[PDB]
Order: C-alpha cells, then structure tokens, then sequence
C-alpha cells in the first residue's frame, strides 16, 4: 500500500521548493519519472499566498520551452494541489558547479545561451521569474539547463511596475535589494549576470557573510575579474551587471554581443510626465483630493499615495477611470503620475482620459 | 485520479487509517519524513475515519470530529465538487513616504529622417501614462501611448485651458 | 470583380495600421492659427477634431481648411488676415459648410477605398467601435503602397498591360493650370472653385516648369509667410514628374508608388500635357 498519485508511485523528496514538497514519481507501467510539487491546501489556506500560487499555476500553464521545466498537469484534491512536471536526473546546476569546477568558456557559454533562451521566452510572455539562481537551474542527463521555480515569478502589466523585492540576496538586483519598484526584465538580466559569473568562476561576484556589507557590494556594482576570464565576456558581464537599470544590458544587447553570438544554436531564438510639486507629500494628496471633489469626480484610496478616480460622463452617460500615484524625483521634489484604467463607445476613451486629466492640471501646483 | 492525502504529524512506530471509505480496515500509513501518510481516491461525499496509532485508537484533534449517539468520536471529511477544479478550490481556500520615481517613466518616445508620424515600439511600462507639454499660448498639449492589439498609438490633444 | 477587388475585400484596415504611430487631435475650441501651426510642427497633412461639448469627433482639419480660410479672408499684404489670427476651429467650421466619415479597423480595405471615392475624400479615420477612439488615418497613398505588394508578386491581368489612353483613367478634360506669374491668392482661388489638389505651372514659353499643390500651401504656414499671397506661384515654390498616354497601367503604378507622389501629369508627345491621372483614379479603377 505505497503512496501514489494515480500510476505514479511517489518516491524521494528531491526538494522543499518556494511553495511545496517536490517528490519523484516513477510510473507503475511505463517507468516514466515526473517531479510532483505537493501544495498542501492546509498551509495554502493559511495566508493570502493563495494568489502567489494561482500566479505560479497560471503563468507556467501555457509555457513550452526546451530550457524551462515543463508543467505536465495540475490536479486538485480536497487534501492538496499537485503539480506534475518533467523530471531531470542532473539536479542543481549549483551542485554541479560545487562538485565539478568552474565551467570552461565553451561550456559556460553553451549553458548560458540556454538559460538566457528560457529567460527570453518568459519575458516574451510577460512573465518574469524573479529568483533566478543556479539552485533553480536544473540539468538533465545530457545536461541541458532547465528553469524551475516560478513561485516568485510575476505577470508584467501594461503601464505597471512591480515592488515585491524577492530572490536570494546574491542573485538579487540593486533596485530589488534597495526596495525600489522595477519594470521586470532588468532584474532577470542582473540575476542571469551573476549566473554567468558563477559559471565561468565557480564563485559569486558579490559575496559577504555580513548581509548589509554584501548589500553595499551589490549596490557598488564592483566585483572581481580573474585573469583566466576572456575580456569579451568581462565586457558582457560589465553590461549585465550595471547598477543603473537604464544602462543595463537588454536581451537584445546580449544577442548582439560577440561572446554570446559564438557557436549559437539556431533553435534557441527566432514633453514630461505628469505635474511636479515641491509641497509636502501629505499636503499634495490633500491639495489633489479637494481638487477631485471640485470636479465632482468619485474616487477610492488604495495607498495614501495611490487613488483610483472615476467620472460619470455628463453627455454619453459612461464611466472613465484613472490611477493617481505620487512619486519622489529629487530629495526636494515630488511627481504626480496619471495612468489610464482601460474599462472592460459613444465618445473616445483616450480623449475622455486627457479631458479628466487636463481638468485637474488646470488647478494643481507646477 | 484525485486522491486525498491523509497525514499523521504525530510520532509512533506503526500508524494505520480506518475509514468508512475502506470498511473500517487498518490501512498502514507510510512514514514520509515528518508525517505518516496515505493517499486514497475518495468520491464526492461525507466520510468518517480514525487512526490506530501504536495500538491506540484516536482521531486527529486538528481535523473535524463527529460524536455519535453511541459515544464514538470519529474524524470527518466532506469531499465537495469544488475540491476538484483547481481554481474553484483556490477561492474556497481564501476564506510612510511616496515611492521613488522609476527611471523608465523618464524615457519619452515623443522626445526621441523617416515618417514624422512614426515612433518606436514603447516599453510596456509607459503605456496609459500622462506626459504633457508646458502650457504655451493658453494651449495645453497632452499625450499618451496606448496599445490596440499588436499596434501602439500616441494620441496628442491640443486643448485650450 | 477583378482579383484586386477580392484582395481588398479580404484584408482588414487594421493590417495597414503601423506598428507605432502618432495621432494629433484638436479640440474644436482651439484657435485656428494654432491648429495649422501644430500640423506643421508635428509633421502631419491632417488631424481629427474633437467637440468637447458634444463628446465626439465631429470632423477633420486638413490643408484644404487653410486654403479655404487663407482665400476667403485675405484682405491684403498690408493688412493681416484678422479672421485666421483670431478664429476658433468651431467658429470657422460654422462659416464653411452651413458629418464625420470614418471606418472600423475590423472593416475591409475595399469598404475603405469605396468610402474614399463615395464620400469624395482623401483622409479616412480608423476609429475602434469598442473603445470609441481614432487609431490611424488611412490615406490613398498607404492603400495603393500595400496593393502594390500584391501585384508585384501576383501575375498581372490583361488590362495592366494596356495603355492609359486606351484604358481611359484620369481626368483629361478642363485641366486647371496656373502660369509662372500667377499669384498664390489666384492659385488658392482655383483650388477652391475647381476642387482640385494640384495645379501645373506653365512657362512664358508654354512648357510646364513646375507644379503648385495643396501641400505647397502649408509652407506659407511653416515659414510664417502666409500674410502675403500677391507673390507669384514660382516665388512661392522658391522654398524648394510626368507620364505618357501610350505607357502601360503597370509602368504608371510603379512610378506613383516609387516616387511616393499623389498624381502624375499626363504629357502628349511634347512638354505641354493632355491631362492628369491621380491615385484616386488608379484606386477607383482597381475597386
Ligand atoms: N489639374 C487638375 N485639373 C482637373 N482635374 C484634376 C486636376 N488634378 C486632379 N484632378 C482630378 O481630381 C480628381 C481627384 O483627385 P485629387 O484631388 O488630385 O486627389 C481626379 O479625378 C483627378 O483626375
Ligand atoms: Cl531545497
Ligand atoms: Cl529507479
Ligand atoms: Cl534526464
């Protein structure tokens, strides 16, 4: 009376995962092995991580890339939620680097092209696997890289940033460790940047046993480059490991890079914002809400610096919405940004937004 | 196949599971690492069970009980239809200073000799955002890039104020 | 029902919408001089109008509007055109023509060409029925540029081989032409009363030296030189093609698209021309 989910006899626990226990499943009849994430409904009920697990399920569902661990099925029982996935014999790329040495230039690149390939597919689907590390990059029998924990992944939205500063300290981007909000893919490039370092060197580019000093190292963007390293790869790392996101390499910038280009298999790839006010951030919110009330617009308060304002069209009798988020530019200045909230016909949505916005600017400060 | 995992987060050398679903017969729980486990496919409905933990019968006090008219205390499980749809099962489980301006909202596609009515593919992150020109001869110029399907359109409103 | 008719009937307007474009909208309340300046400073031959009070796009502002204002209200080179300098768009639209023609992105290119000829227009706003907003402005040039892609790869029918003369495409009767000495004011006049887009400029000798067009007129706005229209058409063109009757429709189409021009002067044996063929006529003859 051995534990099994259908014809898959469950075996050894290969890991604990971001969410649930990952066990092996060798098929009773065919001997086919699968990896099974067991999300215990007794533990998932507990938090509001219920969303963070519906996010992993939903994202991963439609994917099918050669270097992303495949989701075969997701089966729900009263007890738990099982996620049947493709199983690989090689385990952690991390343990491979530990056990074997640093990877040779040829091998380092081979594996890097694969990890970047998967990472590209992800972004191309507006999915961003925050928490990219060799611990989450698995190897198969002929050691092809396979991306694996989409628990800390997230769906990129049109006109929206993301805060959740997640992932292992070493592999976490300066803006992540800093807590500042990012677009998404910059972050995965900075992680893929350290992965390449670990590949060619066998060590980490930013490391310290004291966490805050490590955080400073990461933000200083300064790391060692051994003599054995090729200057061309050094230049690529210099670009991926840029502290400023606006100066940091893009997947395109990497595809364009000569080091990355060498022996690449073809199967892998195919005016100013808002109004700025120098007033007190609380006083700005105060100034805005008495101006919103003036325009008779309805609204709801999310964050103290975030408002969702609605407006009944006096002519077409239809509703128009916008997101008002206060930011901070200088050490002395503050900026108010107007984003459109696309509803779901008699008069244009786009122009109705401009009108709603202009009506406010007509009275507000600088 | 949708089997229900029974767990025994207790101690013990030998643990068994007796249920209505197996006609009150001692089914052995396999010691995982932490708990003693068994996985059985149980149909939609009410099911009572108990545990034989080291020659002593008990319910899991953690799990719901049911006391009979006869004095027997058994555990109980309601296997609902909701317990099978992955997203339906997800819903049933539910029950200081302003941020620093991200650098991506400073890059304007209107700012940066082909078509004058032709612009580059904008970064998704600035779609729906309001960028306005300084108020001139009593005229305020407003712009926003929006996407319709695989196409992007930067609309410019020339509005007197 | 030619192959092109069935080709245009198959393709959505959306297909012609570029990957990332600019769209300039004017509120009807905006000053009319500002409106024209904006067309120039943004680099766009036209812009849709928005009535904020009516909460709908009530029309379009083109160079044709400038040509009609600039002519109706030009008192002299000594007195500034008051009306233009102090009119709103809504006040001028009240003067002229005392409704907005558009198309859905999910509508055929056939319905788009049909609309252009049927409504006797050059600009066609593509407006989304779902959102209610204008996405792109469909021009004859864009439509023919794309149709060209089809006929270069697809085998040419018998009528494409035939001559412009024997096919009878384009206006050849009562062709409005200007002279070298003709002033800009007279030129605008002809544009207004003859409803034409361009006027060929003949020499004192009689050979066509140049060509004045609705587009040339915007340089008056651009170079802020509009206040004197007494200047000869040649003096105006100081800021800065042909075809024969006997030529094939194919050869003619290739020239119109390559040159990226809106018409071709149709010459006889000599410098002096027998008529004019336009993109409108080419597109009407393929739909
Ligand atoms: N100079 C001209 N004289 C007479 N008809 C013209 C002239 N230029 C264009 N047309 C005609 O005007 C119609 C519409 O063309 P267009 O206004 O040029 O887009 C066509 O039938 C043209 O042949
Ligand atoms: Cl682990
Ligand atoms: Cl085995
Ligand atoms: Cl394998």
């Amino acid at each position: 009376g051995r534990v099994k989910i259908g014809h898959y006899i469950l075996g050894d626990t290969l890991g604990v995962g971001t969410f649930g226990k990952v066990k092996v499943g060798k098929h009773e009849l065919t001997g086919h092995k699968v990896a099974v994430k067991i999300l215990n409904r007794q533990k998932i009920r507990s938090l509001d991580v219920v969303g963070k697990i519906r996010r992993e399920i939903q994202n991963l569902k439609l994917f099918r890339h050669p270097h992303i661990i495949k989701l075969y099925q997701v089966i729900s029982t009263p007890s738990d939620i099982f996620m049947v996935m493709e199983y690989v014999s090689g385990g952690e790329l991390f343990d491979y680097i530990c056990k074997n040495g640093r990877l040779d230039e040829k091998e380092s690149r081979r594996l890097f092209q694969q990890i970047l390939s998967g990472v590209d597919y992800c972004h191309r689907h507006m999915v961003v696997h925050r928490d990219l590390k060799p611990e989450n990059v698995l190897l198969d029998a002929h050691m092809n890289a396979k991306i694996a924990d989409f628990g800390l992944s997230n769906m990129m939205s049109d006109g929206e940033f993301l805060r959740t500063s997640c992932g292992s300290p070493n592999y976490a981007a300066p803006e992540v460790i800093s807590g500042r909000l990012y677009a998404g893919p910059e972050v995965d490039i900075w992680s893929s940047g350290v992965i390449l370092y670990a590949l060619l060197c066998g060590t980490l580019p930013f490391d310290d046993d004291h966490v805050p000093t490590l955080f400073k190292k990461i933000c200083d963007g300064i790391f060692y480059t051994p003599q054995y390293l090729n200057p061309s790869v050094i230049s690529l790392l210099k670009h991926m490991l840029q502290v400023d996101p606006m100066k940091r390499a893009t997947i395109k910038d990497i595809r364009e890079h000569e080091w990355f280009k060498q022996d690449l298999p073809k199967y892998l790839f195919p005016w100013h914002l808002g109004i700025r006010s120098q007033s007190r951030p609380n006083d700005i919110m105060a100034e805005v809400c008495r101006a919103i009330k003036q325009l008779d617009y309805e609204w709801k308060v999310v964050n103290p610096y975030y408002l969702r304002v609605r407006r009944k069209n006096p002519v077409t009798s239809t509703f128009s919405k916008m997101s008002l988020q206060l930011y901070q530019v200088d050490s002395r200045t503050y900026l108010l940004d107007f984003r459109s909230i696309d509803d779901e016909r008699p008069g244009s949505h786009t122009i109705e937004f401009f009108e709603m916005c202009a009506n406010l600017i007509k009275i507000l400060a600088q | 196949a949708r089997p229900t995992v029974f767990r025994w987060t207790g101690g013990g050398k030998e643990v068994y599971l007796s249920g209505s679903f197996n006609n009150w017969s001692k089914l052995p729980l396999t010691r995982d690492q932490n708990n003693f486990v068994a996985i059985l496919d149980l149909p939609e409905g009410e099911h009572q069970y108990k545990f034989f933990v080291d020659g002593q019968w008990t319910h899991d006090p953690s799990e719901p009980i049911v006391t009979s008219q006869l004095g027997t205390v058994n555990n109980i499980i309601q296997v609902k239809k909701t317990d099978f749809e992955v997203f339906d099962a997800l819903m049933v489980d539910s029950q200081k200073a302003p941020p620093i301006l991200p650098p991506h909202l400073l890059q304007v596609i209107l700012n940066k000799s082909c078509d004058p009515a032709l612009l580059p593919e904008p970064n998704h992150v600035m779609l729906n955002h309001l960028y306005a020109l300084s108020i001139k001869d009593g005229v305020m110029v407003l712009s926003a890039t929006h996407r319709y399907k695989k196409k992007y359109v930067t609309t410019l409103l020339y509005k007197p104020i | 029902s030619s192959v092109y008719t069935t080709f245009m009937k198959s393709h959505r307007c959306y297909d012609l919408i570029p990957t990332s474009s600019k769209l300039v909208v004017f509120d009807t309340s905006l000053q009319v001089k500002k409106a024209f300046f904006a067309l120039v400073t943004n680099g766009v031959r036209a812009a849709p109008l928005w009535d904020s009070k009516k909460q709908s796009f009530v029309g379009m502002l083109t160079i044709t509007d400038f040509i009609n204002i600039l002519h109706r209200y030009y008192k002299s080179a000594l007195v500034q055109i008051y009306e233009l300098e102090e009119h709103k768009i809504e006040t001028w639209r009240e003067v002229y023509l005392q409704p907005l023609v558009c198309i859905s992105p999910n509508a055929s290119l056939f319905d788009a060409v049909s609309s252009l000829i049927r409504n006797k227009i050059h600009r066609l706003p593509v407006i989304d029925p779902e959102s209610g907003n204008t996405l792109y402005i469909l021009t004859h040039k864009r439509i023919l540029k794309f149709l060209k892609l089809f006929i270069t790869e697809f085998p040419k029918p018998e009528f494409m081989s035939k001559s412009l003369e024997e096919l009878q495409i384009g206006t050849y009767a009562n062709i409005a032409m200007v002279r070298t000495t003709t002033p800009v004011y007279v030129a605008l006049g002809i544009f207004v009363q003859h409803r034409v887009s361009a006027l060929p400029v003949v020499d004192e000798k009689g050979r066509v030296v140049d060509i004045y067009s609705k587009f040339d007129v915007i340089n008056l706005a651009a170079e802020k030189t509009y206040n004197n229209l007494d200047v000869s058409v040649t003096k105006a063109l100081q800021h800065r093609l042909k075809c024969y009757l006997h030529e094939t429709l194919e050869a003619i189409i290739n020239r119109l698209v390559e040159a990226e021009v809106h018409r071709l002067v149709v010459v006889d044996e000599h410098d002096v021309v027998k008529g004019i063929v336009s993109l409108s006529d080419i597109l009407q003859a393929l739909v």
